[PDB]
RNA sequence: GGAGGGCAAGUCAUGGUGCCAGCAGCCGCGGUAAUUCCAGCUCCAAUA
RNA sequence: GAGGUGAAAUUC
RNA sequence: GACGAUCAGAUACCGUC
RNA sequence: CGAGGAA
RNA sequence: ACCA
RNA sequence: UCCCU
RNA sequence: GGUGGUGGUGCAUGGCCGUUC
RNA sequence: GAACCUGCGGCUUAAUUUGACUCAACACGGG
RNA sequence: GCACGCGCGUUAC
RNA sequence: CACCGCCCGUCGCUUGUAGUAACGAAUGGUCUGGUGAACCUUCUGGACUGCGACAGCAAUGUUGCGGAAAAAUAAGUAAACCCUACCAUUUGGAACAACAAGAAGUCGUAA
RNA sequence: GCCCAGUGCUCUGAAUGUCAAAGUGAAGAAAUUCAACCAAGCGCGGGUAAACGGCGGGAGUAACUAUGACUCUCUUAAGGUAGCCAAAUGCCUCGUCAUCUAAUUAGUGACG
RNA sequence: GCCAGUGAAAUA
RNA sequence: GGCUGGGGCGGCAC
RNA sequence: CCUAAG
RNA sequence: AGAACAAAAGGGUAAAAGC
RNA sequence: GCUUGUGGCAGUCAAGCGUUCAUAGCGACAUUGCUUUUUGAUUCUUCGAU
RNA sequence: GACCGUCGUGAGACAGGUUA
RNA sequence: GCCCGGAUAGCUCAGUCGGUAGAGCAGGGGAUUGAAAAUCCCCGUGUCCUUGGUUCGAUUCCGAGUCCGGGCACC
RNA sequence: GCCCGGAUAGCUCAGUCGGUAGAGCAGGGGAUUGAAAAUCCCCGUGUCCUUGGUUCGAUUCCGAGUCCGGGCACC
RNA sequence: GCCCGGAUAGCUCAGUCGGUAGAGCAGGGGAUUGAAAAUCCCCGUGUCCUUGGUUCGAUUCCGAGUCCGGGCACCA
């Protein structure tokens, strides 16, 4: 018997609301931390929008055979958007692309926070 | 008219009976009779200026000596004033005529010079000078105050007060100061 | 092996009979020298040379003497009565 | 006067003295004691021999190198000889058991500063001067 | 000094006087000693007369008390008081335990103390002159006060004290000094070793001294 | 070693010799030429302390022409 | 009062004489006092009786104490003047007085004592006998 | 038969080799820029 | 207490 | 040679015989 | 962490 | 540099 | 001040 | 066959700087 | 000695640029 | 980059 | 390349070397005691043969004389061989051992 | 050569502990039974082996390799010294290498 | 003296 | 002393 | 071996 | 009934023979 | 003197060797035996002669 | 009978070595 | 001739109550030096001697042969 | 084959009475040195051989065994 | 089997003719120190083996007990 943060649906209506213009409607704004709000309210890029749609096609076209088409990106600076949940995006770190299944919890958080950029240390001598 | 110390302590209330300390102390001079122990003087310049320092200025100096906590005479002049009030409220004597005695007593008259030859640590009999004697006396007195004064609600103006008193008495059980004063001579009387 | 000093071991004497707490020590030894008939005659050799007597004495012991329990009432007024516990080594009341 | 005696009648003395004090010379003491005849060549200038095997020897002190050498068996003498094969490829011509002609290196005694216990040079293979085998246009078998 | 001179304290000392002939009225002699000088507690006495034979000579108020019932244990006679509300404040110490146990004779009371007698009541009084002795304390302090009043014998307890007697005026010698000894028993000797345990003493009658040792 | 025999020579690139342009006179002639190239009066003429090395002409085409 | 033993003769103008022998080694020091015939010993104090450490069995200090210790004992013998015979294991040893030498005398003079004649009796030999060590002696 | 010195003659910015191959009468050359190795060139010496 | 050492130690 | 000591080691430089 | 060892 |  | 460096 | 090179030799070197001071 | 800071070594790492090593390396290459 | 080993320091009992 | 300099020995290791004395053998030479070919000489010996006289004129025959081969003989020169001693010149020999040289082997530190 | 602890021997020695007979004291009414002191001896101290006799054992421990003058050790007086051998002492042993033989469980020369 | 008595324990 | 695959040395089922 | 391991 | 009943081993013993 | 473990000696079965083949020549395992110059048990005969 | 080693205080004792 | 024993890389050498194969030196690639020794990381290289058995598998646990390697051999 | 003796930290060896376990050496980290030694401070270490049994508790006390050692086997 | 001595701090041991428990060393804390010693101050713990009686009390005095140490004498 488990639920999710603020209602995965309220947000799909919150984000794609009457004015589903800028990827992050001023609605989602009220939800994010100052740092994130800063960025969006400041100057977010458009590329971040065509990447958006790339996940879109991956989420539907794929049959319920739960086999999503990994979307590849270097946009580690992207802050997961509500509609970005469910898809598996391959994020570059330094060597290759990392495939991560987007859960409801990783929203408002930087897409980079999952693409481990370095292998911490094991030891011996 | 006569400028009393801290406004309430006649200087002429004391005299140096022993000839030793007569020139190695300050109570005696006209210039020494100060209201405040702060002179920002220029002692420590020639090689004996220290003498002309109003005995208590010296006490205050030797008193603000622990690192971080110290380096600010402003306050120290206080810790010494309160301590004088407190010494008075107990023996009601001219607290200079107390501190003074203490200075004369707490100064070791004998020390041992470490003279080692090829590993062996030998010592000899040495008679301690006057200037050195006073210096040691004060250094010692104060040295102790901090000893107890640490994690204690007892205050320096109190610790110090309680010290200057017994230091005058020669009370070998109540003066970290005179303890060494005796031991240094004793051990020294052994090495001699 | 833990005996208990005095314990009502019925007994008698008599001029008493019934029970009676008895302070019970174990038995000791006793010198003889120059009284014993054993001596009165066993003083010999016969006599410009000697030896001893057929039983004297190197045999082979047992490594376990015996408790000479010596129970003795005080009301019965008499008489220090001996008993015989056999098993060594051991000692009086512990316990 | 000095040690030597200056008498016209004492010639004999001086004479015997010189004949005596003269043994102190090695060059003298050397040839005088038929020493030359006892060496491996028996006085000789050169000696023929059969290659017992090509061995290599290490240079001494400040030098480090593999010297080419052949162990030879002298004919009438019949001794084991240590013989240094000269120039570059030289040892590549000396086949084991061939006939070789050997001579000494600078006064019979100390070997060239570099070599260790070698006292001889190899000049002929199957009776063919080495130099000849060393220069193409000359000879080879 | 347990020597021939005993009859010099007795025979030769039995008509000394200090005037003329020898008077015309009755006599009064004895033989001085003690009780045991122990400490009036642990061990110093038991039972058995000499005699001896006497009683008071002057007063007899001794010691007997404990509870509200110990007063009547000193009413039809005369003794000292231990009090009730004092054994928890002041019924013993020095001049206190004394009071009740410090008279002349000794003590003839009963017992009742508990955890208090190693330095107070029962304690501080022993060699002083009392510390719980044998006075058949069960029916009272009168019948056994035959060992605390008259007859006697010579109950010798507390601090020294005892008695003696044999004849009247003049008719004793070897049995005069040997009457003084006879005037001594469980006070001159007793059980395991007791033929002597002192240093000296005194004696006479009324004349003058006895043994000049 | 052993098989390491003549490692050097085997490794050396055989360069050829400049096929004599003309000839080298052998006889009083050679000794003559030498006499001329060095002890001829024009060289004993200039200082005997400042005359060149009989081989400074190490075969240097650049200094070869500068002299002649 | 006191029962002195010096002969029955006083007089603040009558000198008493005691011959004080003093041997000063580089290890130990001795101080002796005796009749002017030296056949009856009176006072005998050595540095050893004066300190704990075997190295100090010489010392200037040990000489003071052993010295002053004798003077006290001497006023009781009723003797005030002392003849000094100073030595130092002459034999075949450093014929030089030790250290506790000038120290001992000094102490006797200070603590009162009158000083008679003074001799040096370190036994110098005519010949000698193979000394301490040999050939090369104490090395290091 | 040589061209560092002794011992007459290269100050070639030559190619190969890299303490290896080898030189060297004795000093000493050689361990990646060798004046002594291998070889080219040019030189020197005695010259049938 | 000697003796002995820088100190001591077996030694007396 | 026997011993003390000194040394990381001392049958050595000191010391007792 | 309660004033800090050899340095 | 050590001495204080 | 020349011990230590 | 050049440009350019935070690529290699500080023991190939200038220049500069540290140390002996 | 303590916790942080910063440099050097080490060990990791795709990679952890490299110089420097007794004062005459290590908050020094203005790092 | 961290099991750790060094060296300036910052803050403090 | 300058005391973090030089440097010594034990043992070990690496690369090597066969000396002096003795003995063995080879060649040559000498001594000792014997065996002794051959030949000069010697005393023999006398086939064969020359002469003279006698048996016949002759072949032949007897004897006297002379030369004379083989054989045999003694003393001698003395080859070779053997034995007994000694000299000279060469050459030989081994595991372990030994010697030689070298080093930032190993342990210490002598100088 | 080194061992005096062991067993023996042997010296004035040890400030002290045993140690018999007579002799002494104490106690009983004595018989008798308790006492204290008490020669030697003992035990304590020293010397003593051309006196009896003795004379160890395991760990580590580089400059292929095995190796011990090295040190570590636990240890009883001392821990086999010169010298000397398969020897008339050596177990395995017919020891291993030579040497003498056609051939050697013999000889001899070596080596520990 | 003792009924008073303290102290480490009272005597003529 | 004894018991003992005969006695013995050994072991104790003395 | 058990004063209780009677 | 695998525990416990001093102690060897076996018997025995459960409202007990154990606690 | 028994007995024969242990010794020695033969024997059956045939998996194996024997390069191709079990037996020419040998044979693991397993199993039946003979032997009384080993040795071991045993104590019968003989210390009141071997 | 007599050496030695080795065990034993001794007497002797060695399936040790040596000789008549 | 019977009684134990080792067989393992280029040569000398260890293995839970099997299941995996190792240092050392040779050795080539480095780090290091001025270059080199020394030293420190790395490479590599094999039925762990041939047979038969035991097991899921044996280099190892078994059984025999095998080579070289210490202890036993008229009277 | 019989009778003995051990085993404890990485090594050489102490200790216990049934409760605890140690030392020296090694070693790890700093300090002195220009750098190594030496030396100076700091530090960590134990199935007390495996094994069942007793006991409330075993390195320790019994019973069995493995290993490494030494000692007998005579007539 | 008798006859002497002891039992004390962790160690080795003093110790009223009944009133206190003390050395020396170890151990520890500190100054000093190239290293280690030696130095130099300051501490740490006690049924005084156990059980009773003498005494106001007792390490002490006496009896008894256990233990260890000494000694001396026999042993069929």
């Amino acid at each position: 018997f488990t639920f999710r943060g603020k209602g995965l649906e309220e947000l799909t209506a919150l984000a794609s609301g009457s004015n589903s213009e800028k990827l992050i409607s001023d609605e989602l704004a009220a939800l994010f931390d100052a740092k994130t709000r800063r960025r969006v309210k400041r100057g977010i890029s458009e590329k971040y929008a065509k990447f958006v749609n790339k996940v879109r096609r991956s989420k539907e076209k794929c049959p319920a055979g739960e086999k999503p088409v990994p979307v590849k990106t270097h946009y580690r600076s992207m802050i997961v958007i509500p509609e970005l949940v469910g898809g598996i995006v391959g994020v570059y770190n330094g060597k290759e692309f990392v495939n991560v299944e987007v859960k409801f919890d990783m929203i408002g958080k930087y897409l980079a926070e999952f693409a481990m950029t370095y292998k911490p240390t094991t030891h011996g001598k | 008219t006569q400028p009393k110390l801290f406004g309430k302590w006649n200087y002429d209330e004391v005299k140096i009976q022993d000839p030793c300390f007569q020139n190695y102390i300050a109570c005696t001079t006209t210039k020494s009779q100060v209201f405040v122990p702060h002179t920002a003087g220029r002692y420590q310049v020639k090689k004996f200026r220290k003498t002309q320092c109003p005995i208590v200025e010296r006490l205050i100096g030797t008193l603000m000596f622990h690192g971080r906590n110290a380096g600010k005479k402003a306050l120290c002049i206080k810790v010494v004033k309160n301590a004088f009030e407190i010494i008075h409220l107990v023996t009601g004597r001219n607290p200079l005529e107390v501190f003074v005695g203490a200075v004369q007593n707490a100064g070791p008259r004998e020390d041992s010079t470490r003279i080692g030859t090829a590993g062996v640590v030998r010592k000899q009999a040495v008679d301690v000078a006057p200037m050195r004697r006073v210096n040691l006396a004060i250094y010692f007195i104060i040295k102790g105050c901090r000893e107890s004064a640490f994690k204690s609600m007892r205050s320096i103006a109190e610790t110090l007060a309680d010290e200057i008193i017994n230091a005058e008495k020669n009370n070998t059980q109540s003066s970290w100061a005179i303890r060494k004063k005796d031991e240094i001579e004793k051990v020294a009387k052994g090495n001699r | 092996v833990n005996v208990p000093k005095t314990r009502k071991t019925y007994c008698k004497g008599k001029t008493c009979r019934k029970h009676t707490q008895h302070k019970v020590t174990q038995y000791k030894a006793g010198k003889a020298s120059l009284f014993a008939q054993g001596k009165r005659r066993y003083d010999r050799k016969q006599s410009g040379f000697g030896g001893q007597t057929k039983p004297v004495f190197h045999k082979k012991a047992k490594t376990t003497k015996k408790v000479v329990l010596r129970l003795e009432c005080v009301k019965c007024k008499t008489r220090a009565q001996l008993t015989l516990k056999r098993c060594k080594h051991f000692e009086l009341g512990g316990e | 006067g000095v040690g030597k005696p200056r008498g016209i009648r004492a010639g004999r003395k001086l004479a015997r003295h010189r004949k005596d004090q003269r043994w102190a010379d090695n060059d003298f003491n050397k040839r005088l004691l038929g020493s030359r005849w006892r060496n491996p060549f028996m006085g000789a200038s050169h000696a023929k021999g059969l290659v017992t095997e090509k061995i290599g020897i290490e240079s001494k002190q400040p030098n480090s190198a593999v010297r080419k050498c052949v162990r030879v068996l002298l004919r009438k003498n019949s001794k084991k000889i240590a013989a240094f094969v000269p120039m570059d490829g030289c040892l590549n011509f000396l086949a084991e058991n061939d006939e070789v002609l050997v001579a000494g290196l600078g006064r019979q005694g100390h070997a060239v500063g570099d070599i260790p216990g070698v006292r001889f040079k190899v000049v002929c293979v199957k009776g063919i001067s080495l130099l000849a085998l060393f220069k193409g246009k000359k000879e080879k078998r | 000094i347990t020597s021939s001179q005993v009859r010099e304290h007795v025979k030769e000392l039995l008509k000394y006087s200090n005037e003329t002939k020898k008077r015309n009225f009755l006599e009064t002699v004895e033989l001085q000693v003690g009780l045991k000088n122990y400490d009036p507690q642990r061990d110093k006495r038991f039972s058995g007369s000499l005699k001896l034979p006497n009683c008071p000579r002057p007063n007899m108020s001794i010691c007997i008390f404990g509870d509200a019932f110990d007063v009547d244990r000193a009413k039809s006679c005369g003794v000292d008081a231990m009090s009730v509300d004092d054994l928890k404040k002041l019924n013993k110490n020095k001049k206190l335990i004394k009071k009740l146990s410090k008279k002349y004779n000794a003590f003839i009371a009963s017992e009742v103390l508990i955890k208090q007698v190693p330095r107070l009541l029962g304690p501080q009084l022993s060699k002083a002159g009392k510390f719980p002795t044998p006075v058949s304390h069960n029916d009272d302090l009168y019948g056994k006060v035959t060992d605390v009043r008259s007859t006697i014998k010579f109950q010798l307890k507390k601090v020294l004290c005892l008695a003696v007697a044999v004849g009247n005026v003049e008719m004793e010698e070897d049995v005069l000094v040997n009457q003084i000894l006879m005037s001594v028993n469980f006070f001159v000797s007793l059980l395991k070793k007791n033929w002597q345990n002192v240093g000296s003493l005194v004696v006479k009658s009324s004349m003058g001294p006895a043994f000049r040792l | 070693t052993l098989a390491k025999a003549g490692k050097v020579r085997k490794q050396t690139p055989k360069v050829e010799k400049k096929d004599k342009p003309r000839k080298t006179p052998k006889g009083r002639s050679y000794k003559r030429i030498l006499y001329n190239r060095r002890y001829a009066p024009h060289i004993l003429a200039t200082d005997p302390k400042k005359r060149k090395s009989p081989n400074w002409h190490a075969g240097k085409k650049e200094k070869m022409d500068a002299a002649a | 009062e006191v029962i002195s033993y010096g002969p029955p003769n006083v007089g603040a103008n009558e000198n008493v004489f005691g011959v004080c022998h003093i041997m000063a080694t580089w290890n130990d020091t001795f101080i002796h006092v005796t009749d002017l015939s030296g056949r009856e010993t009176l006072v005998r104090v050595t540095g050893g009786m004066k300190v704990k450490a075997d190295r100090e069995e010489s010392s200037p200090y040990a000489a003071m104490q052993a010295a002053i210790d004798v003077v006290n004992r001497c006023k009781e013998l009723k003797i005030n003047a002392l003849h000094i015979k100073l030595r130092a294991k002459g034999g075949v040893e450093t014929k030089q007085p030790g250290p506790g030498a000038q120290s001992a005398l000094r102490a006797l003079a200070r603590s009162g004592m009158k000083i008679g004649r003074i001799e040096d009796v370190t036994p110098i030999p005519t010949d000698s006998t193979r000394r301490e060590g040999g050939r090369r002696g104490r090395r290091l």
